[PDB]
């Protein structure tokens, strides 16, 4: 007991991202620790509650670079060690082999020409910590070993994942001799994959909605011999349905408002409130930000892409083409003791068929029928109004996807420089991945479970690395390590996806089953998975939630948006009308569909499948390369310069995964 | 590896992929031999042909059908005609995909255990089950409620289904079916002149009931129009160019489903049957029961048939009841769309039979897991 | 603080539920378990073994439904913590944890179910407190009286108890077993003279709403006997499920006659007038009076037209011409037990009555016959 | 003066006639009505348009057999005259119109069966008298007994009626329909698991045939099976009237077995043994003791070879082990009804009970309703 000490006091809040923050003693009478708690507060501590009080590690006291070594291996103290950093300027830090970036909100000097070199060729400790330094060892290491290597940033949304992707490459351009106008190029591809690729969500205004991978191939010796752009787990939900306070992707506003009016009239675009697809999310314009000012941006970065004034203009009519498919209206018909539909009369369907030049006719039987084709004669079958709106639904997704499909191509074939692959020693790439982190909002729906899905893949991938490199590697030096336990969690991975009656396929057996619902699904989802630990069944009956136990926590999920969602129906006949276009570009994306002939659509390939899929092909690419991990942590929700928000960085820490280090840290000798 | 979905119809033969919209090969189960001296030598011999060419020399051939009345009689055939529907029309190696496979209700425990039999032993399959098709032709109309009217080439059979529960005691069967259709057919031709006998001439007859016959709402007014005009009469050429021209026959020929006496037969109608199987069910049932009329297989596409069973059915049924049959324009592979999406069901995927427990069991083990 | 009381007067027939305070209770559905009888052939459907409450009556036809109390007695234990359970979570929505429950029961029943609901209630559903209490005094809560003997009838019991400013008298508590249910079975048995054959439990039901639908209590039952059979005004008609209409004449009244003269279903009991007659004149001489001044009736069984007159008409037969006999019968009535019940647990009085978790944990299940009643 | 009475078991599969103080039916005939249902060819043939009794079974091939009686109660009252008709001329050579007449009845039918019985005995053929009687009560007559409880069962219905000192319970009365007639049905649809398919209702008696000659009841149907499922012991060979043999193995056991298990032909009910249980347990308690070995057994269907050692099995499990439970089964049950009445009929004190001419005349078709039972 002494006076001015660092003593860790836990307040009692019941804020659940409570953590003990410590303070400077002050004064003498019963605790009083106070003299600002880290920022302002006074706590006139009384002798009977002076056990909050726990004299604080010499380690923990001052800002420690490396978390590994910190006293007090705790979230309090990593909390903190983030606070004295971000306070004095340092938005780096590292734990052990993950690098720790905290968004500035304010462009900082730490990046020039002189820290490119100093920089240059320092191992990991050699300086303060740094993008740099992960990029340098990212590049030292792949010589050295001869081995691909990558890079994965991932974090909260507006946390600056893109940016740090920017930083990386930067670093890479200049351990190049040449200037290597790639990079130049690649920036220009930022405007228009972002505007394609994202949308404004609750938290953010500007959300990232995939996975963007950037394959900068290096030839021998050398950097920057070509670059390569693929994109993953592309969400395709969002283009027909938008959750409330969330607008579609950026694209349909800046193309829909400032355009030339005459370019409009001939697409048949008028405002944005009157389509569905772009009004039912009730928030159209988003603050801070002039979206005709990035329709500029976008056609501006297009022309640098070799994108002529013919493309946009294909381009242009399918987006139109999608809202006015949107605003089409189904109504029910009885046909003869069937179910049968009848779209409703309007502009947009007489100009749906022009944008996509398809006879009329064939628009209105194709949306509200579907051919069997068996061998021998044809059969039609009348679909019911949930089925139509499927089929119109997934015709619209399907025309969106292989549009961003076709734009990343185009990007690619100006920017790859294909590589000569008639050496064995093709290149020695280095992959940058940014990829969407773990959320948890107060209403979580099909989009969120295969995101919070696929981090459940690049955790137990962190993880296994980490195990690799912890005492599985530098206890096997010196110091025995099998008796300390390495268990992984695939538990969770095998009720989702990965073990027969596994999550996923419940809910995409339940959307093909006769009469199926989302009350149903639950119930499959309750009767099959009840017994295990990970799966939190509803209280009642008429709750309509389920929880699943994430590697970051319990996460519970709404019922109700699934089976709409997930189902991807695309009929042989949307096939033949797009072969049938006039229009060139519409089959020419459709170029592999065009070349039918499969009665496997039944399949269909659902959300759910494709997601998956895409996952898997993901996976198998990290899975090539030795991975380097970079966190990027927003300080605070109202962008500002210097402003740490306690709460909602400890959210971020603990959803990140991180915390799995320490722990390891624990059960080994720490 | 996905599964295969093979209805042995008694007529044709729909086979395909789990998970695909249509059948992928849709071929007659026939098998052909030779009947007469090949006087060439050199030209390419083959004792059997099954199906389409087998059709396609019809002129040479003697037309046999391994399959009656949903029971198989020639095993020989019919295994020659699995082996054709695995490796000629589908090409694909059966020790590599689950098979599934479908039965008439109430067919004989013979005949399941030795289809059991064969795909273990002879083809080997990795596993196999068997499934009433009425239950699929529910899957493919997407309900889990009603009463299904399944009527092919060798039986007609009524079962009735409440939220996935099936009423046994309910479940009735008729043999009465296309085949018969077409034998009276044949017979009721001679009136007018026209003589089929061969096995060839009785598809070229099967060719003109599926062309000019319907069903007529009223038998007794149809019989006196026609008698009285010949507005009903139609023209039909036979292969080698002649012409037939039918009156009456047209709706005489499918009224004998609703009739049996004109073949000699003592079973009530499909209308009555329908009807009969109905009231055996709980009475909180019938009416989700009579809702729900679904009907499936090729004999249920004579136009106006629809008609007719709701009028019968109207008129057996108390007046406050509402009285619709469901007959989807594909009801001729619903039995093979409902078998596609059953196969495709993870919950199903547990409750095939592995070859493990055939070998430890016996062929017996398909009573025990399959229904 | 505000922890609002639960209770739940689970009958033989009908369960309802709900909080203390409330007018009218929040909850009623059957009292039945049904359990599937036939072959589930579609894969993948949803595959429930029981069904409880008004889920069990949609699916009436394929299910065997089974009441877990008769005559007032549960016979059957774990289909009762399933209702309990369904009420609980299914219904209520409330954690059975947080809140104290009071349950009724037949005036004169086994000791043994009294002590099984005790330790169901203490160690199942870990409720904080309980409470057992007579139904027929809750009658006379509902009934805002505090003299007066009760009539209550539901469909499994039937009894009388006569209470006089609070006070009760044991000794003239009646109680018999002819009730709805026997009334069902009855008329389901009387309708085969006509023709209709019921047999079935999902058959019951519609026996049970024909009875509800289309019976009522004769004042004069010889002369009620003549106008049927010499007229078919007092004829009815009703529509079956599957669409069949049915006619049913001198049953109407013939279902209901069996209360006031048992020895139709094979009883040696005497009617629920002679039952009442005899208890109020097994009480004290000066209460007689009172007693007659005050006749509650209560159930569902008491809801037939004509009863309360025909009550009346036998009583004051029965009784002294001077004594002035009224039969009170409130509108609702089916609800009574109920009411009277949420306004005794509504009482700071009670709140010291309550049977808490130390006081089972030291005595045991036989702490309720020494604090309840 | 000496007017020999006419006793008339008309039950739903055969039909028992003779006169009062015989020892055994004078005939014995199935209870159909047959009808041509082929074209006939050759001019001059003899042509009946219909065919009644053993007539009907010779020209099986030919003809369309109708059942006038199901479950006891007679559809057809066009073809239950013919089969009167035929009955009282060309089986007993006697003139109906001088002669009373006996019939029986199941317990529970409707009401107008017997009204429509009544009027066409007294309107087309004249009977000077009548009287309907109950068949448990006359196989009790028979077995020569008046305290026991009757196990009926014939081919329409199955009944237990209990009696005491010549004191019948109607409240414990219990009936249910499963007899011979649904035994055949499940017969011929068991037995189409083996390649045997019999549609016709000239193929039925083949199955019927087939049932009475070679089915039997198992003790222990668990063990049979197990036994069946292991050897050829169990089967047997029955050739049809075309020379074809067939053979069956569990078949024998699996069809008598329903009467046990109902829920075989999707029943809900319970066997005969706990249908004889309950309806004792729903007597007098003074009564069960006289009860439990006094089981008569009569009808048909209770011919079976070793039905009253698993009846005897399954009541002694179900009762308490200090009863004696005897199974009574004379070796002429099939024909124990028809005795019973005979000997009623025989009786000096039972000629005041018929209902005579002038009776029904003044008193309308209602006078069978309070005259008899
Ligand atoms: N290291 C950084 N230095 C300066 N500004 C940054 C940095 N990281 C992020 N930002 C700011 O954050 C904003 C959005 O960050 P961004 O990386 O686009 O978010 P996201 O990771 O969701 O794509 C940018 O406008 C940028 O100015
Ligand atoms: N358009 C048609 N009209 C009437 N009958 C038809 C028609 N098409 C097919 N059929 C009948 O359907 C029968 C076979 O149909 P299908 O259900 O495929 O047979 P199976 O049930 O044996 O598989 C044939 O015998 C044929 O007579
Ligand atoms: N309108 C009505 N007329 C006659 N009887 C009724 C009526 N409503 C309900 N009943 C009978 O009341 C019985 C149960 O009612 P109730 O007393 O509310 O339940 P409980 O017996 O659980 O107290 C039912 O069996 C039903 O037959
Ligand atoms: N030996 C037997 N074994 C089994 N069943 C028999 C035997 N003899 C007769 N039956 C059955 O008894 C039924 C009719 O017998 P009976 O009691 O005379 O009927 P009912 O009482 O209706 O006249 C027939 O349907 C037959 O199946
Ligand atoms: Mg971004
Ligand atoms: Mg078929
Ligand atoms: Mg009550
Ligand atoms: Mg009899």
């Amino acid at each position: 007991l002494q006076k001015g000490d660092y003593v860790w006091m836990d307040l009692k809040s019941g804020q659940e991202f409570d953590v003990p923050i410590g303070a400077v003693v002050k004064l003498c009478d019963s605790g009083q620790i106070q003299a600002v708690d880290d920022e302002d507060n006074e706590h006139w501590i009384s002798p009977q509650n002076a056990t909050h009080i726990k004299p604080m590690h010499p380690t923990s006291v001052h800002g420690v670079e490396d978390m590994i070594r910190l006293g007090d291996l705790n979230e309090a103290g990593i909390l903190r060690n983030l606070l004295i950093r971000y306070r004095d300027h340092l938005i780096y830090t590292y734990t052990g082999s993950i690098l720790v970036a905290v968004n500035p909100y304010q462009l900082l000097s730490i990046y020039s020409p002189e820290h490119i070199r100093q920089y240059t060729n320092k191992k990991i400790g050699e300086m303060p910590p740094h993008i740099f330094a992960i990029a340098d060892n990212c590049y030292f290491n792949m010589k050295r070993n001869n081995r691909d290597q990558c890079c994965i940033i991932s974090g909260e949304s507006g946390a600056g994942k893109t940016e740090s992707t920017k930083l990386i490459l930067q670093f890479l351009a200049a351990i190049s001799g040449q200037h290597s106008w790639i990079e130049q190029q690649v920036l220009e591809a930022t405007p228009i994959l972002e505007a394609f690729g994202n949308a404004k969500t609750i938290r953010n205004d500007n959300s990232s909605r995939f996975g963007k991978y950037i394959d900068i191939h290096f030839n021998k010796r050398g950097a920057i011999e070509g670059a390569k752009i693929e994109q993953y787990l592309l969400e395709k939900s969002r283009v027909c349905r938008q959750a409330p306070d969330e607008r579609n992707y950026h694209v349909f506003y800046c193309m829909l408002e400032g355009m030339n009016e005459e370019e409009k009239k001939k697409l048949g675009l008028g405002q944005a409130a009157d389509y569905n697809y772009l009004a039912m999310g009730n928030c159209i314009t988003c603050e801070g930000r002039v979206d005709s000012q990035e329709y500029a941006n976008i056609r501006s970065a297009m022309k640098v892409l070799m994108f002529t004034d013919t493309e946009n203009w294909e381009i242009s009519k399918l987006l139109a083409a999608i809202l006015h498919m949107g605003n089409l209206q189904y109504e029910a018909r009885t046909f003869e003791n069937l179910d049968a539909c009848e779209v409703l009369f309007s502009p947009s369907l007489a100009t749906a068929a022009s944008l996509l030049e398809v006879n009329p006719p064939d628009l209105m039987s194709c949306l509200t029928s579907r051919t069997l084709i068996t061998r021998g004669e044809t059969v039609s079958t009348p679909l019911s109004r949930e089925q139509a709106l499927d089929v119109r639904d997934a015709f619209v997704k399907g025309i969106y996807g292989r549009l961003f499909v076709w734009i990343v191509e185009k990007i690619n074939a100006a920017i790859y420089k294909p590589p000569p692959l008639e050496v064995k020693n093709s290149r020695r790439s280095i992959g940058l991945l940014d990829i969407f982190g773990f959320e948890n909002f107060t209403v979580n729906s099909f989009e969120q479970l295969c995101i919070n899905f696929a981090n459940e893949h690049l955790q137990q991938f962190f993880v296994r690395h980490v195990f690799k490199l912890e005492q599985e590697e530098y206890d096997l030096e010196s110091i025995d390590w099998l008796h300390i336990e390495f268990t992984d969690n695939q538990e969770a991975l095998d009720m989702i996806a990965n073990r027969p009656m596994n999550v996923i396929s419940l809910i995409d057996e339940e959307s093909k089953f006769p009469k199926g619902t989302d009350a149903t699904m639950l119930h499959k989802l309750n009767s099959q998975h009840k017994l295990n630990a990970n799966y939190v069944p509803p209280k009642n009956s008429h709750e309509t939630q389920f929880g699943i136990n994430h590697f970051a926590g319990v996460v519970y999920y709404e019922s109700q948006g699934f089976l709409e969602k997930n189902r991807d129906t695309l009929h042989g006949d949307i096939i033949q009308l797009v072969h049938s276009s006039r229009n060139k570009f519409i089959k020419q994306i459709f170029q592999a569909d065009v070349a039918m002939g499969a009665e496997t659509r039944k399949r269909s390939p659902t959300l759910s499948s494709q997601f998956k899929r895409s996952l898997e092909l993901l996976m198998r690419t990290l899975g090539a390369c030795q991975p380097f991990f970079v966190r990027c942590i927003k300080p605070n929700e109202f962008k500002k310069p210097m402003l740490f928000d306690r709460h909602l960085c400890v959210r971020q820490l603990r959803y990140s995964g991180m915390m799995e280090t320490i722990r390891i840290r624990h059960a080994g000798y720490p | 590896t996905t599964a295969l979905v093979c209805d042995n119809g008694s007529g044709l033969v729909k086979a395909g992929f789990a998970g695909d919209d249509a059948p992928r090969a849709v071929f007659p189960s026939i098998v052909g031999r030779p009947r007469h001296q090949g006087v060439m030598v050199g030209m390419g011999q083959k004792d059997s042909y099954v199906g389409d060419e087998a059709q396609s020399k019809r002129g040479i051939l003697t037309l046999k059908y391994p399959i009656e009345h949903g029971i198989i009689t020639n095993w020989d055939d019919m295994e020659k005609i699995w082996h054709h529907t695995f490796y000629n029309e589908l090409r694909v190696a059966p020790e590599e995909h689950p098979t599934l496979l479908t039965e008439a209700p109430l067919n004989p425990k013979a005949n399941r255990e030795k289809m059991t039999q064969i795909m273990f032993e002879t083809f080997n399959v990795p596993a196999m089950y068997v499934a009433i098709q009425a239950v699929l032709s529910l899957y493919a109309s997407g309900r889990t409620t009603g009463i299904v009217l399944d009527s092919g080439d060798g039986v007609t059979h009524n079962v009735p289904i409440y939220e996935g529960y099936a009423l046994p005691h309910a479940i009735m069967r008729l043999d009465l079916a296309g085949r018969d259709l077409t034998d009276y057919l044949m017979k009721i031709l001679t009136e007018r002149g026209y003589s089929f006998v061969t096995t060839a001439e009785r598809e070229i007859v099967r060719d003109i009931k599926e062309k000019l016959c319907y069903v007529a709402l009223d038998f007794e007014n149809e019989m006196a129009t026609a008698a009285s005009s010949s507005s009903l009469e139609k023209s039909y050429e036979l292969p080698d160019g002649q012409v037939i021209t039918i009156g009456n026959e047209r709706f005489r020929c499918p009224e004998t489903l609703f009739q049996p006496s004109f073949i000699g037969m003592e079973s009530a109608g499909i209308h009555e049957t329908t009807y009969n199987s109905i009231m055996k069910c709980d009475i909180d049932i019938r009416k989700d029961l009579y809702a729900n009329n679904v009907m499936s297989g090729g004999t249920t596409m004579y136009p106006g048939i629809a008609d007719r069973m709701q009028k019968e059915i109207t008129a057996l049924a108390p007046s406050t009841m509402k009285i619709k049959i469901i007959a989807p324009p594909e009801r001729k592979y619903s039995v093979w769309i409902g078998g596609s999406i059953l196969a495709s069901l993870s919950t199903f995927q547990q409750m095939w039979i592995t070859k493990q427990e055939y070998d430890e069991a016996g062929p017996s083990i398909v009573h025990r897991k399959c229904f």
